[PDB]
């Protein structure tokens, strides 16, 4: 039930990027998809999330307003649209699935991750 | 406090221990299916087909064996067989979880299939023994202990259902916590040890129940089993309580339900674990509320009236579910309506289940009790087998709606049958 990420790279500060996370072994319309940042030299941190039943977004305060998370059930993908990127956003982005499994036996499944670099 | 040593409470304690062991082992088998094999519909569906077909074939045989033997002998034999099968299944599960990496990577592709075959066969044996002990203990022993007091019988049935639901919602939590804080091998070892100790305790518990209730002591070579099967089905068809049993069996054809860890349509579809856990908890609490509703209704109305009212409630809630399905991703309104409809359907269905259980306990003579209840279980598992076939035939998401209609339709059909039973019994509203 692994999921992959794509769309990373190096962009100038203030640019735009679109990270695509493709899932294979589960529906994305019923699982709480999340994005995490892992910056060089520090632990991973929360970035964004999306609800399982409905469509609600839970961007973190540090990156709220300039980020968007949107799921697409037809392609079974999750897109993180980043606008006005700042130099401190250079990190590795991990796609995450929380609480996937049966009734009382569920886990968190992570992706390979994609490197995003911001330079001024 | 003589209540702690009465026959009723000892029966409650024995049933509680048996159900706890059963649910812990069911969760262990579900964990085995999920960990080794992916979230596959075919494997869980095949497991369900095997169990349902075995019970469908052997329901009359098990009922006849319960009927023709002494009560203590059949109760203890069923207990021992169930617990020994569960112990062997737990040992095998511990062994496979111990060699999970080798099985998934190093060992050939036939060893996993052999392990699955062994696990499903042992699970089928355990489920057969569980059906036998359910038949004997519940029907015979609860009817005899209750005697001629119907209020006591209704309270005992409701308490049995409440214990069953609380165990169904608590044993998965306990086993999951144990497995996570330890390892799946530790979980399976604990399950095996607990089942051994519970068998040792329940043997003495059944023996002590058999003492304080003196009324329990009064009571091709396959031609004979086939003759017993045919006689059982013919006797079932000739009982006054036949349409009620048919309605209860038809109520098993539903996909709308959250009371099963595996073989549930929501889990097979890919719903998140947290939402599934929340829905299962809500279904358990609403089922307890439904048993309370049955206990209250039986006193005010009759018993057939209680069945009719419970069927009306379940049909109204499933009508809410149908409105959800036909309501124009998917809006959260539809999902919330569907969940509320399923939960309120559970609250309205447990009362009907208790009503049919009481009808079978009351209106079946002591000579045909085991056989008739075995045939009733056979019908239930036949319609469960039809449900599994339907789930297999429509695995694609863009057919779920259709299934709902089918499921709801069958519920309606089932209740219609029960309604006819009412017209055959009372003739009054
Ligand atoms: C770790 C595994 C432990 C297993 C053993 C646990 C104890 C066994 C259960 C005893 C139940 C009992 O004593 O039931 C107590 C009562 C009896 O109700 P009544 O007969 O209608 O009362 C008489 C009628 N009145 C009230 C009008 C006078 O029922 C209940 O309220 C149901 C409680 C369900 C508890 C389930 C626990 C599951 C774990
Ligand atoms: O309404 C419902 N059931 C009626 C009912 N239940 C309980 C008491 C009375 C009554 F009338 C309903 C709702 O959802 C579902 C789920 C589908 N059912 C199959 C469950 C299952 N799990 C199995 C595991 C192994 C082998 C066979 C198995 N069969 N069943």
């Amino acid at each position: 039930v692994q999921l992959v990420e794509s769309g990373g790279g190096l962009v100038q500060a203030g640019g735009s990027l679109r990270l695509s996370c493709a899932a294979s072994g589960f529906p994305v319309a019923w699982n709480e998809m999340r994005w995490y940042r892992q910056a060089p030299g520090k632990e991973r941190e929360w970035v964004a999330a999306i609800a399982s039943i409905g469509v609600t977004t839970y961007y973190a305060d540090s990156v709220k307003g300039r980020f968007t998370i949107s799921r697409d059930n037809a392609k079974n993908t999750v897109y993180l649209q980043m606008n006005s990127l700042k130099p401190e956003d250079t990190a590795v982005y991990y796609c995450n699935v929380k609480d996937y499994g049966m009734a009382f036996w569920y886990y968190d499944y992570w992706g390979q991750g994609t490197q995003v670099t911001v330079s001024a | 406090a003589d209540y702690l040593t009465s026959a009723k409470f000892l029966l409650y304690l024995g049933h509680s221990l048996s159900t706890w062991g059963d649910r812990m082992w069911h969760f262990a088998v579900s964990v085995f299916l999920v960990e080794l094999y992916g979230n596959s519909l075919l494997l869980t569906a095949v497991y369900g087909l095997v169990v349902a077909g075995s019970v469908l074939v052997l329901g009359a045989i098990i009922g006849d064996w319960v009927d023709k033997n002494a009560r203590l002998k059949v109760a203890q034999t069923s207990l021992v067989v169930q617990n020994v099968s569960v112990i062997l299944c737990g040992i095998i599960l511990m062994m496979v979880f111990l060699h999970k990496h080798e099985l998934l990577t190093m060992y050939h592709g036939w060893v996993l299939t052999s392990c699955y075959i062994l696990i499903i066969t042992i699970a089928n044996i355990a489920n057969l023994a569980s059906t036998a002990t359910a038949i004997t203990i519940q029907r015979d022993w609860i009817v005899v202990v209750a005697g001629e007091d119907r209020s006591k019988l209704a309270n005992m049935n409701a308490t049995i259902r409440r214990i069953d639901q609380l165990t169904n919602i608590l044993a998965p939590m306990a086993v999951g916590q144990i497995m996570t804080f330890g390892s799946p091998v530790i979980g399976c070892g604990f399950i095996s040890g607990w089942n051994l100790v519970s068998m040792c305790v329940e043997y003495v518990l059944l023996w002590k129940v058999y003492q304080k209730t003196p009324a329990l002591a009064v009571k091709s070579q396959m031609a004979e089993p086939f003759r017993t099967f045919r006689d059982g089905w013919v006797s079932y068809y000739n009982q006054p309580v036949f349409l009620a049993g048919m309605g209860l069996a038809f109520l098993y054809m539903t996909v709308l339900g959250f009371d099963c860890i595996t073989t549930g349509y929501a889990y097979t579809q890919g719903l998140s674990g947290s939402i599934l856990s929340i829905l299962m908890g809500a279904s358990a609490i609403t089922g307890i509320m439904g048993t309370v509703a049955f206990t209250w209704l039986r006193r005010k109305c009759g018993l057939v009236r209680t069945g009719l009212i419970s069927g009306l409630a379940q049909l109204s809630c499933l009508i809410l579910c149908v409105i959800s399905v036909f309501m124009p991703s998917v809006p959260i309104i539809s999902v919330s309506l569907l969940f509320a409809g399923v939960i309120a359907a559970r609250i309205g269905l447990w009362s009907f289940d208790l009503t049919v259980t009481q009808l079978l306990q009351e209106n079946v003579i002591e000579s045909e009790r085991g056989i008739i209840n075995g045939v009733q279980n056979s019908m239930n598992y036949l319609l469960d087998l039809l449900h599994f076939i339907m789930v297999i035939l429509a695995p694609n998401p863009e057919a779920f709606g259709l299934l709902v209609l089918i499921s709801v339709s069958f519920v309606a059909m089932g209740h219609i049958m029960y309604f006819r039973f009412a017209q055959n019994t009372l003739g009054n509203k």
